[PDB]
């Protein structure tokens, strides 16, 4: 239910914008900005390198679909890396904190 | 008439991410503190960074929170030996009737050391 | 109430003539842009020069265009590595009712790079 | 059964203390210290930023409960981030190594 | 509406005592010159010290004279080669209706050289 | 299906060699090089520290076995850290790009 | 007879990983561009890095792509103030009959700015 | 009577994490090397870091491993040109009867170059 | 067997009088603290001053208090950026049976920040 | 087969005009000296400027004389203390059968001091 | 067609005698290694000295062994932190049919560390 | 119990030969002075060189006289303005019952100026 | 009647604060700030050192009692050094200036 | 009879000229130059700051009148600070030296 | 009864030795070290300059005679400057502290 | 016949290109490059400043029409400044050299 | 009648020598030294570049012939550039000053 979402961003402005929105919007509890990444990937059948930053988003399965949309809206890339890693087990109290601070809520007509 | 709002926040390192994230925190807490609803209430916002902070412009973080039409200005703060390192100071010129005694000034992180009164 | 007017202009070299001529251009274009008739409409004017500009004081150029009774102030701008070199920034504090959306901010020469929005 | 635990610490001293202890105390076989993290999160209904470091702890599900306690004892935070990510597959002899060095 | 008040004072050495004592002199003379009764008339006060003055913060001197609720901001002034050394410049943003021609600006010690007109 | 593989390398040459090779050989669609790791681990019943770099390899389960062999061939360590973390869910289009660039 | 192939690529930071990965990209694109099948077609390869790139030897990246028996040489490029920062330049001496007009020279990343003709 | 134990370890970079982790390795290897059971066997421990290591205090790492009651002291090592860079040297003053020939001194990482005899 | 005694004192300025007075204060408080009657109880005494203290030799202060037959040695302490400035550290090698837990280590002035445990 | 042509010219100051004009003179004199018809005879051209010449890239002057398709490369020359100041050196790799004894190498201005034989 | 010959030699100190005597050794060993009878087989020879070698020009040593008609060029080598100090590198452009696999490259003194493959 | 033996010697120049030869002189004179027959009587030996001595490690000379199993340590001595230049100080920690008054401390060459009492 | 009062203060701010107030409050005609004093004194039966600054306050015997109170109010120390030295004789005109500016 | 006269001068040139003249003209036996004074005082009913130097003149009551005149002649100020502090007691021999060198 | 004794010493070693001794030996309650004095005086009918340090000794008239002797014993000068200035008035509590710490 | 033609160019590359071409093409016998000009002019009814360089072209009347065309071809500006100043008198021999190296 | 004579000199020593001489010998009223010229010209049928300085000589037609000779005597070049440009109109007073100081 609680998961760590990885997002690769091109710059610190992108990192800070996406990072703040997600937390501020209650889509994630915490975001870690890991700087100085050197990314090697395939771009039009040629292996190319780029400088990026890694976002470690502390979220949940519930928030993920909206998070996905929101990140897409704020991300400059056409195909952004939004990949969720499951939290197997954890600090009971921390995961609670994550639950308190993650969740966009519903309407029951 | 204008009333100035003062703010100070400290960063642990000279990284753009750090500077940007900290200025966002300060800026918003300053507005939250004084219950400023619109950015239109701001005449302009001046910033000062310590000599040990050169990786980013704090004005760029104000734009992240959507202060595009707000006039911004940043300058180098006086390098007093032994002063609190890595400090982002803000002077927001706010268009208000509010008394001097009624403006709330925000000092965050180790910058609390700057105004304990 | 006060509204800040922002301006930025770049010079090709650090020569007093260059600095003086460029600040005159910016200052007048800023006033022209907002249709400011008298200098009396100005509360005060703040300037910031980049670290690579030390040959002249921009305030001295404002006086060349007759801004004697206008309070002027200049400071060193943050030396962000890889930022736009040789930039004279101006923050004119203008006494006006004008909305935030209705103030026109002037970005001249390579300083257009500074606000393309 | 073998997992990668993520721990966010406030300083390098906290990092090195916690990292060394876990490995020394056979609670983990390896710890990776990733420095210079800028963490944006919600603290008392307000979005705040802090400077931290990431620990990538190589442990087992069996070690996890004791690891959890030990990390709590050494960590200055009241609610520390101790979150385990499952290892789907990997270089087997290395996984053995991790299991051998987690007692 | 706001009117800026300009000041300038020179110190003989870069000592905290010198900086503190000189700014108080300057600060008070600016208020005395314009007959400002309360500090509440001040929107904010900006200071600029020359590169050869780093021993003290002028803002700390304004607090000695009791300007706690007054927003203060200091920055490094442009190091123009051959400019007047050891100069503390003040830009007080004063909330007043007073005409531009009616504000009195104070230039003390060798800082008289700065505005002989 | 899709996994994020973690590889700890001793140097930037090792990082760039391994990274380029996996992407070039269509064994990974993307590799992220995370520098400045400080690793504390057990080496011959003694806790030792070393300077490393982290590789974040975007691949699939089907690709993993060959990736494992290839990484082993290119890695200077006898028993390298090659550990796959499962992708729970993700950007549908991204995962498609990943699958496309892994052949 | 020999024909030189020119190449330029820019890096965002001075990190060995960055330098190595970028020189691999340039080197291969240069060979791909001219359809060079074997490394035996190369007499030697010379490299030049800008003053702001000191973390790695570009020659080490050519060896990563298996250019062991290819003679390599790197040197410091002229530090022209205001020139494009962090540029890795390559001069491959290629043993070919190919006319001057028929050699394809590769300018990647911000290094496109270097030859827009 | 006291017997001094010598140690040397090299770090790849000047980062606090690196310095702390390396001194912990050396400090324990040195103890484990002589079969030191309690820290009470240590009179005091002296450290020397090379000129190129300034990010952290090695004494702080000894405290991480619980050497609180152990007296620690660190000093700058002689900057001999051409000497092995980034070296943390330790002199532990051990209260023992052990002969000179029976003490084992630890030289780790590139610091093996320091005592090949 | 030897037991090391640690001490630390901070000075407000780099003046010989300051350094002298401060070291006398600490040395005596170190001896009184462990009830050392005879200076003959001291094997030797090592001192370390921070990089910002160069005006005097702390060993000269030990001699003022009559430690002539006591072997003394001073060295430059590691300049960790941002560490406590102007610190005089002492490591007295004391010939005693006293347990590790029973030695009293003295931190005076802002040097209390160094050992709050 | 290739034959290298050597050239050297000195400038009186480090000005782009000076550097550009001088490299044009040298380059053409080198070609005139060996009677080089087209630039297609040039495999590539390497340049070295002394440490006291940083205002311009000699390769840009080559382009002023249409050497667009010729591969060019410039690097920093060895700062031998007391060597001839402000020297632009050229190594043109010329595709020719010409004997070693029959190639004419050009040393202009004070650079005549470099090869008086 | 041209084949580049690589050479590297290390000197113990930055003395002209050292530099000259070592480059002579390398140059001749390179020629001996490939059985080059005449200097006429050389298109040109490029040299690179490390930042810690500035006392002499290696081209002057080539002239001592009579390579007057041979075009020579020297440049500053990339100062990669922790790279092999005091290294004279040579890239001789040799006019030959010889395969890439059949050229013998010379790495002398501590420069053997540079190519152990 | 341990007794420290103090030694000081001055060198005329900063040459390895000078440093090595002088430390050998001091070391032996110190042992001769106290009639120390075996090096096994030494707990450890600490050295301090002045800022103007960087060409060699004094510990390397202890080894020339065969103190391999003796723990050695050197550090930078306090650069007190106008203090005795080029001084090698030695603190030998000697395992002895000898009273403080019965240890003989050696001050050689201009280092006699250091202890005239 | 006219005296030179010595006041030892802990800092530059303390000096400028006290010195200006006294002069402004017509308590003294002139105050001289002597910096960089290294004070040695007895503290809880232990000889201690502190960096202090000296104030040389030109005042009258008549002002002294109010001066004493004022200095106490502004001084951070519980027992501040306020000691008056008598002016035996002096420049007639100067002493007149002193008396004039002490009201 | 023996006094310590205090004189505040605007500069080191003034300080040294006045000091030397007094000692040379046997008007004092010794003069101490205390530099780095920051003096806050009342000048024309307004508090102003200067940054002066202090002279500590060892003289006699008998020399004082001539000293007063001489200091006035050499001092740039219209009303210079010339204030004598009485020596209650002292080193018998020193006071003898002071009296001897004041003729 | 309470006085301020002025002592000029040649150095800081002397300034500190003398200062500490007086306070430690209950001959004074407090000593202020004023450094950087440039001292012009008459030495054998010739005006000479020296670099000194001023000591401001807070003591009593009762202490003075032993103080005088003790200072003489510790002072390198044959005829040291030991001159007592009377405290006309003062902070009641401070003077009490001074008297208490002078026994 | 001989005139001094003034040409204002935007850069040193433009300066050296135009200057070399005229001299090489025998349209000028000599060109002088005057650097560091700061030009104030009217551009679209607004006074603007630009950084420029001045060319002092030594040519003849006979040479001017072709020179005009050539400069236009090489100049990046739409309306370049090409203005001829008449040589009233001069060094007979120099003017001969100028005429000789023109055509 | 009044002209502006242009002289190109190879060095600052030549500039100052020629400039001073003309003005001193009343051959010119004023000389302006314009430094840092990069001159491209034809020398023996080859286009060459050289560093020079420009002299702007304020003289009369009447002085010109003597000026021509004098400049030749002081100039190191065989054929020096001495070219007179006519003054169409000017500041009446200035031209008077020029004529006054040329005779």
């Amino acid at each position: 239910m609680e998961e760590v979402v990885l997002i690769t961003v091109p710059s610190a402005l992108v990192a800070v914008k996406i990072a703040h929105a997600l937390v501020e919007e209650r889509l994630a509890a915490c975001v870690n900005i890991v700087p100085g990444l050197t990314s090697i990937y395939r771009e039009e059948g040629s292996v190319v390198s780029d400088h990026e930053l890694l976002l470690l988003v502390k979220t949940t399965t519930d928030a993920f679909p909206k998070l996905k949309e929101r990140v897409k809206e704020l991300h400059p890339y056409e195909v952004p890396e939004i990949v969720a890693l499951p939290i197997a087990e954890g600090n009971r109290e921390y995961l609670d904190w994550l639950r308190e601070n993650t969740g966009l809520e519903h309407h029951h007509h | 008439m204008v009333r100035g709002i003062r703010g100070a926040i400290t960063v642990e390192e000279d990284t753009p991410a750090a500077i940007l994230a900290a200025t966002i925190e300060l800026l918003l807490k300053m507005l939250e503190a004084n219950g400023i609803q619109s950015y239109e209430e701001l005449a302009a916002v001046i910033f000062t960074v310590t000599e040990d902070l050169t990786s980013a412009f704090p004005a760029e973080a104000a734009r992240l929170i959507g202060m595009h039409r707000v006039p911004l200005l940043s300058a180098r703060e006086v390098p007093v030996p032994g002063s609190l390192p890595r400090v982002i100071r803000v002077l927001a010129l706010w268009n208000t009737d509010t008394p001097q005694d009624r403006v709330r000034h925000v000092y965050l992180n180790e910058a609390v050391r700057l105004r304990p009164d």
